[PDB]
Formats: structure tokens, sequence, C-alpha cells
């Protein structure tokens, strides 16, 4: 027996982690590693020589950060270990980790290796009572509270399209590319030095990130806009030096309509949906159609819903309804899905057991996992 | 709206309580038997129609409003 | 200020008794070992929420204010 579960989002660009039954994840933070570059000198400095979560970013400028995971795939997993321990520390969650299980939510088409090895730090390392890993997009639907849908998930480092009809998941109609926030900003640092201003730095990206939340819009019409002149707004940097973005405003969140700006000829978003869709069976394409479920933080981009709805009517048959719902906490949609299915008691039916996981091995997770 | 959601987790309280009844079959006469099972199929056609009545609908229906899926979804699904 | 100072002198030294208690682990069962770390524990915790009390935060505050810094600094970092 346990007293509650903890739900653990651990998407590639943030973190977010709390208690099931909570309604609103209690503690999300950026998912990354922090270690102090410089030279300590002065006695009563800060303590420590990994910083995660707030504390790294009070103190930015002094840590070089380290991403653990990048496309949905753990290549550090030390850096990985170090989080998951914070999370359990006394900041967030002040609870031992063998006390309670743990539900996490990996991306699909994640690679086998990352599910196992992932099992194995949580059952050996944290010696938890019961592990479950689940796919986002049923997640999402939970949350949304609606069984049939298709989850369009743009998260930070990976984006991907899942069908769910009364649920049940098509697996052969998931559809995965990895272009996503993370590339987007990448894609913006690199026209922002176009422009002139150099971000070379990685403690320097996260202000990248920045200007992408605060000013980034996605035009109806790209070519329109593009030869119209822009409004060029400024962004203020931390120490008081102003920006003008221009014309990379909108030219960036574009590549993830068309990845050919990167140069990887992959399906832009719009592509992922429709062939999302239409991999599926004839029967249930209209109401697949009529039910589309937004999820992850890159589709918080303005005017994201209204070019998608554009380009989806576009590619879908002609005269089919299309309805977009975007609900308002898309960015913790997944956490609060994950919070409703641990709730139910019929998860003491799916998670596996540590003496299950110890007499089995791999076998075990990797079978209920899909 | 919490009002609500704690009273749907108690109503779903009580009808676990109620639906996971079990009985040993090795244990007391086969008339026990025989009484446990209509027992517990009245009381389960009472719990029944207790929750068509419009009052638990009606919650059901503020909880959805309120986008508070715990409570309905775990009523729809954890009650068995 | 030298009161204060005289304060926060007898306030180091008495955390730097809690913080050097170092035990024989011959002399004693295992007991009295295992008990005496956990108390350790609690009372590193107890002086981490002494440290946070606002009167004891004040005086460090005067203390700095006053230019008295040498006190301030051996406070925050010589007291292990």
């Amino acid at each position: 027996i346990a007293n509650q579960p903890v739900v653990i989002d651990n998407g590639s660009g943030v973190i977010k982690a709390g208690f099931a039954g909570d309604q609103i994840p209690k503690y999300c933070f950026p998912n990354y590693v922090g270690r102090p570059k410089h030279v300590r000198v002065m006695a009563g400095a800060l303590e420590g020589d990994i910083f995660i979560g707030p504390k790294a970013e009070e103190h930015r400028g002094l840590l070089s950060i380290r991403y653990p995971m990048e496309h949905g795939i753990v290549k550090d997993w030390n850096d990985m270990e170090r989080i998951w321990q914070y999370v359990y520390s006394k900041d967030q969650l002040q609870t031992f980790s063998e006390e309670h299980p743990v539900l996490l939510t990996e991306a699909p088409l994640n690679p086998r290796k990352n599910r196992e090895r992932a099992a194995e730090v949580f059952f050996e390392t944290f010696n938890v009572p019961a592990l479950f890993i689940s796919m986002q997009a049923v997640l999402s639907l939970y949350a949304t509270g609606r069984t049939t849908g298709v989850v369009l998930d743009s998260g930070d480092g990976v984006t991907h399209a899942v069908p769910i009809y009364e649920g049940f998941a098509m697996p052969h109609s998931i559809m995965r590319i990895d272009i996503a926030g993370r590339d987007v900003s990448r894609f913006l640092r690199l026209y922002l030095r176009k422009e002139g201003y150099d971000f070379h730095s990685s403690s320097e990206f996260e202000i990248v990130k920045a200007i992408k939340e605060r000013a980034c819009y996605l035009s109806i019409n790209p070519q329109k806009d593009e030869t119209l002149e822009t409004e060029k707004a400024q962004y203020y940097l931390p120490d008081g030096s102003t920006i003008e973005i221009g014309p990379s405003r909108f030219r960036a969140p574009e590549l993830l309509f068309r990845p050919d700006l990167i140069g990887e000829e992959s399906e832009g978003i719009h592509e992922v949906l429709v062939f999302a869709i239409q991999k599926s069976d004839m029967d249930l394409r209209r109401t697949l159609f009529s039910n589309i479920v937004l999820s992850g933080g890159s589709t918080l981009f303005k005017g994201f819903g209204d070019r998608l709805l554009s380009e989806v009517k576009k590619l879908a048959p002609k005269d089919v309804k299309i309805r977009i719902s975007a609900p308002q906490e898309r960015l913790y949609s997944t956490w609060i899905g994950g919070s409703i299915l641990a709730s139910l008691d019929t998860f003491k039916k799916m998670w596996v057991s540590k003496k299950e996981y110890e007499e089995d091995g791999a076998r075990s997770i990797h079978r209920k996992t899909f | 709206l919490n009002q609500l959601q704690s009273g749907v987790n108690r109503w779903i309280r009580e009808i676990q309580k109620v639906t996971k009844l079990d009985r040993d079959p090795a244990s007391g006469t086969a008339l026990q038997e025989i009484s446990f099972w209509l027992n517990l199929e009245r009381a389960l056609y009472r719990i029944q129609e207790k929750r068509e009545s419009p009052e638990v609908l009606l919650t059901l229906d503020i909880l959805k409003h309120g986008k508070r899926f715990h409570a309905t979804v775990s009523f729809d699904t954890d009650t068995g």
C-alpha cells in the first residue's frame, strides 16, 4: 500500500511535478541542470555545485546550462537522475521517494532503451513502490474530459499527433516529428545573430526563449506578411539594453509549419495532424476532424489556432467541419491528466510493482507501457 | 465547486463500500448466500436509482461546467 | 553595537557546540549512537529554524548597518 502517487511530467522544456489530486501542478520548473562556470573566490558564496529549478533561474548568469534530454530522449542520464532527485527535495514535494508511487509521462515512439533505463533508475535508485510509464495524449484527453479526439501535443523537444477514439488509440496512426519549441528558439537565435545581436552563451539561450515567449506571432498569410513592412517590436534585455526584432518575429515560428526552413525534410505540424487523421480508417475521420485537442507549450503562439485551422481546412476534405479545441491550460494539460488518471483506483491495476519488475525486469515495463 | 468535489468524493467512497462487497463462498449456509446476493442486488438497484436522480446528474453537470473533471471521471469510472 | 556583537559571538559559539558534537562510537550502545545522530538531525533543523527567526535577522541587519561586518560574516559562514 501507499498514501498518494506522484505525477511527474518530464517534458523536455519544463518538468511539472505534483501530487495526485491537486488541480494544478504544484511544482513546475525548467528542465536543465546548471553548473557554475566562473571561479569561487569569496566565502559565503552560493552553496552547491549543481543548481536546478528556480535557484538556477535567479542566478542564471553565473551558470552554464545543460539540458539533459533533447527531443524527448535522455542523452545524459546522470543529470536526469539529479533532476528527479530534486523533484523529491525539500524544495519540491518534501517527501521520500520510496513511499509514494510514481506516474511518468514519456513521448510516443521514443526509444525502448529510454523507457527501460528510466524504469531502472526509478526502481533501483529511488526504490519507488510502483511505476507507470504513460502516453501524454491519453492524459490530455482525460484532462479535457473527452474519450474521443486527436491530441496534437507540441512540447519543447518533440511534436506529435495521436488519434484516440473512445478510449482506443490507433498505434499505427501516431505521427511524431522532432521539430518543436526548442528548435524554434534555435532558429530564432540564428535570426537574431543575423540581425546583429549575439547570444552565443548557454545562459543567454534562455533569453532567446523568453524573447520567443513574449514577442512572436504566427501570421495568417506568411507571404503577405513577408512583403509588408513589420512593426519592429523592441524587447528589453535583463541588463537594460534593447533589441529590435522586426521580420524575424513571424519568420521564426513558421519553422513549425514548414520544416524546410531549418533544412529538415519532415512534415509540418498541419501535415502531422492531417496525416494522423487520414492514416486512420474512413468511418472515424469526420469525428476525428470534429474533435481536435491542442496541447503543449508551442501551441500557445499568437495566431497558432487560426493558422492551423486555415492549413487543416486547405488539406482536409471540403465541406468537413473542423473544430480545434484549445483549453486555457494547454501547458499543464498533460500533468492534470496524469493527476486524474492516478486518482482513479483503476491506476492500482495498471502500474508495475517493484516485486513484479524485479521478477520480470524490462519485459514487465515494456508490456505495461503500451 | 470544492464543496461539490468533496461531496462527490464521499459519494464515490460510499458507493465503493457497497459495490466492492464480496462473500467468502465457504463460510455460512447457502441460505445466507441467497440472502447476501439478493440483498446486494437490491442495494445496487437502489443506488442506481439514486444515481440517476436529477440531483446527482445536476451535481456532475455543475462539476463538468467548472472543468473539475477529477470528480466526474472518477464517479463515472471508479465506482464500478 | 558591541552588545549585539557579543550576543552574536555567543550565538556562533553555541552553534559551534551543536555542529561539532563528535561522539566516540566505542562509548555506548548502538541505540545511543543512532539516537545521538537522529537528535543531531532534528537539532540542526531546529538551528535552521532559529537562524530564520525575525529577531536574529534584525540583529544581523543592524550589525550590517553599523558596519560590524566581521560578526555578520562569521555568523553566516564560520558556523559550519
